[PDB]
């Protein structure tokens, strides 16, 4: 064929190991993404799984063809044969292609020396998640790429107009978060090999705690409420309001360490480890309110449904 | 464009000729084989297992008289397929269980 | 034969009928919002290169030949993370008709 001939003649005498204008002047590569879908948030890991259709573009004088044809649409096999950016993920904890049924590569290539290469990617990226206030908190994952080992003289990056095409969101697996809005920039890094050209896409997720309160807060709160009962219990069930205070105050123990299980293991109290505190408080003063009663029990009926809903209001406001 | 053609040639100098089975001065003094890292990050140090996992930027440098050119005065940087067809070290880690 | 150019490029669309045969529908993660299905993933096309006439009319062959020659780079646009089976040996299977289907 007349097509056949044109792939024989591109890569006849091609260099493999040498980037575009090696020596001559750095390759600008135009990068560009389809978020397919932001899977799971793992905060407890401090992770994030994004599947994307990275598309990157760039100019190679060696593979430039005149004759009727516009463009060379090929499949994977070609990939390997002619020079690709060494573009990795410098926050990615493990990243993987995909190859069912055949490696999800395209390669297309223009007269003029344009070549397309664009591969579909899922990249368990790193997000260093800020749980301080928790499960309020709000996140901005990024995703940083660049050339493994070409510097800034070599290998220059640039996001094309078209920056992010984020897809439709209803399908995500975000359960936890809403995609707020995506952010992109260009820095350059500077490390012992040289400086490096960094690209970055910023992606701003924002916690829904519908679960947190039906999972956390409202047994929590009800818990609580189960405390105050026992004032209506009358002073003499001494084994009825004990009873009811060392059931309420030992569950709740439970409550927090479950619900501190959900968190992973840093070394700061959140926001959710102050709720079940302050309930903590709560449920042990009533214990113990009882525990003077008996060695008053009005005051307790008004005070207590006030300070909590005080509390309440004071922390959601926060 | 002489570049492109000229750095090619050096190139495919170097390899053509080139034992990987060799180490620099195969037969003579012993290679010194500089090392330097950049930890990226400690992910987690895990008491269950008795292990933690780091990602790194391992870096190690040494001297090979035969990729040796001076024709060009610029410092290549080639293909990461490149150093299948050299000698690098073989560079292992006692404690690694799954890297 | 060019393994690069799909069949019929540049004169015509090729024209890839698939099917499938749903070996067993694995269980469904609703944690994971996925679900597993195993399958024979069974697709045919015409290739005029890949014409022959001897004493059979059809060249029952395995996997190495699938890899010599073009087929289509079909892939699930919601999958994730499936695997072609390899054991013994690719399970895959290559059947040339004499007409090049
Ligand atoms: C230490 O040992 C381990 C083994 O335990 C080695 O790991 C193996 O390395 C080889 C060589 O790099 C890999 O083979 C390559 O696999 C490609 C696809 O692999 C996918 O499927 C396998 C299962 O079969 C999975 O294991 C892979 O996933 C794992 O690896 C990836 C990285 O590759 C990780 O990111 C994952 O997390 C997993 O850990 C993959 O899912 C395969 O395409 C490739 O073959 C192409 O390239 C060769 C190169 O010459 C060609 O000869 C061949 O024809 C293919 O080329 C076609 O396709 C490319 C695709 O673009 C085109 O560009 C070409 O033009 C052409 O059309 C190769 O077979 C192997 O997968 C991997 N893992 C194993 C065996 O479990 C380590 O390398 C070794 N060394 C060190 C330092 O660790
Ligand atoms: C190809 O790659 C080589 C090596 O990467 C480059 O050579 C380097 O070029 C830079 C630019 O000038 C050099 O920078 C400075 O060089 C000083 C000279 O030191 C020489 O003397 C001893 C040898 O015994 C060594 O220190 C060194 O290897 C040199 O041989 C250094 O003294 C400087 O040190 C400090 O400078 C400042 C101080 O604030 C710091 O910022 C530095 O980090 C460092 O601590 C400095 O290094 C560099 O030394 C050269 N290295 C070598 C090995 O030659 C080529 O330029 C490059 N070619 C290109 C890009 O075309
Ligand atoms: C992703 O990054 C790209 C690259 O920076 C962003 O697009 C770029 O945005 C700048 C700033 O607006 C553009 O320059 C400006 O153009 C306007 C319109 O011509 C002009 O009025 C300004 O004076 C300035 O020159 C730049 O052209 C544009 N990139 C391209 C290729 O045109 C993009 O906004 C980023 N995505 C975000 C922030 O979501
Ligand atoms: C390719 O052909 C066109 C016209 O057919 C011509 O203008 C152009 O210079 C040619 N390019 C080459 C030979 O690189
Ligand atoms: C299970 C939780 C027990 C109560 C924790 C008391 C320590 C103080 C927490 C609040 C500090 C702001
Ligand atoms: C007793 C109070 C329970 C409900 C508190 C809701 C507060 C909403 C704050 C919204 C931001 C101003
Ligand atoms: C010292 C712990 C509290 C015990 C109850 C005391 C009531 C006066
Ligand atoms: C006698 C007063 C009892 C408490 C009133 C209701 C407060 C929730
Ligand atoms: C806890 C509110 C119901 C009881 C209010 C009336 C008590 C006399
Ligand atoms: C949003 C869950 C808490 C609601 C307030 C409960 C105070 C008694």
């Amino acid at each position: 064929g007349d097509v056949t001939v044109i792939l024989n003649n591109l890569l006849e005498g091609y260099d493999n190991k040498l980037r575009p204008d090696i020596g001559v002047k750095p390759t600008l590569i135009h990068t560009d993404m389809y978020v397919n879908s932001i899977g799971p948030v793992n905060a407890i890991n401090m992770e994030y799984t994004i599947d994307i259709f990275f598309a990157q573009t760039w100019y190679d004088r060696r593979l430039k063809f005149n004759s009727t044809i516009k463009v060379l649409r090929l499949n994977s096999n070609m990939v390997g044969k002619i020079w690709i950016p060494d573009t990795f993920f410098r926050n990615s904890k493990k990243a993987d292609a995909h190859w069912i049924t055949t490696p999800n590569r395209m390669l297309r290539i223009w007269n003029d020396g344009r070549v397309l290469y664009t591969l579909r990617l899922t990249i368990d990226a790193e997000c260093q998640l800020q749980l301080h206030n928790f499960p309020m908190d709000e996140h901005s994952c990024p995703l940083e790429f660049s050339s493994y080992g070409y510097p800034r003289e070599e290998i220059v990056y640039q996001w094309k107009r078209s920056s992010v095409e984020v897809g439709d969101t209803r399908s995500w697996r975000l359960y936890q978060f809403s995609f707020v809005g995506l952010r992109n920039t260009t820095e350059v890094v500077k490390t012992t090999s040289g400086d490096y050209v960094v690209m970055s896409v910023y992606f701003d997720l924002s916690r829904r705690m519908g679960y947190f309160t039906i999972q956390t807060y409202i047994p929590c709160t009800l818990i609580v409420v189960l405390s105050w009962v026992s004032f209506w219990i009358n002073k003499d069930a001494v084994p009825a309001r004990t009873s009811l205070g060392i059931t309420t105050v030992l569950t709740m123990t439970t409550l927090s360490t479950i619900a501190r299980k959900s968190l992973p293991k840093v070394s700061y109290v959140t926001a959710m480890d102050l709720f079940v505190s302050v309930c903590f408080i709560f449920v042990f003063s009533a214990l113990v309110e009882y525990g003077t009663l008996h060695y008053m029990d009005s005051y307790a009926r008004i005070f207590f449904p006030t300070a909590f809903c005080l509390f309440n209001l004071v922390y959601w406001v926060s | 464009p002489s570049n492109m053609s000229l750095v090619k040639e050096t190139v495919d100098r170097l390899l053509k000729g080139y034992d990987i089975r060799l180490r620099p001065d195969f037969g003579g003094p012993p290679v010194a084989v500089g090392m330097n890292i950049d930890i990226a990050s400690i992910d987690m140090v895990s008491e269950v297992n008795m292990d933690y996992t780091l990602t790194m930027y391992f870096q190690q440098a040494w001297r090979d008289k035969r990729l040796s050119y001076n024709v060009i005065p610029l410092n290549l940087t080639l293909d990461n397929r490149v150093a299948d067809q050299l000698w690098v070290p073989d560079t292992y880690f006692l404690n690694d269980k799954k890297s | 034969y060019d393994n690069r150019l799909r069949p019929g490029l540049g004169e015509r669309v090729t024209e890839v009928k698939t099917d499938i045969f749903v070996t067993s529908f694995g269980p469904v993660s609703d944690h994971d919002m996925e679900y597993t299905i195993d399958v024979f993933f069974r697709q045919s096309w015409k290739d005029e290169r890949l014409k022959f006439k001897g004493p059979m009319t059809v060249l029952r062959l395995n996997n190495l030949m699938a890899s010599k020659i073009w087929t289509p780079d079909t892939f699930f646009h919601n999958g994730k993370k499936s695997v072609a089976h390899n054991m013994t040996m690719p399970n895959k299977l290559l059947r040339i008709t004499e007409d090049g289907t």
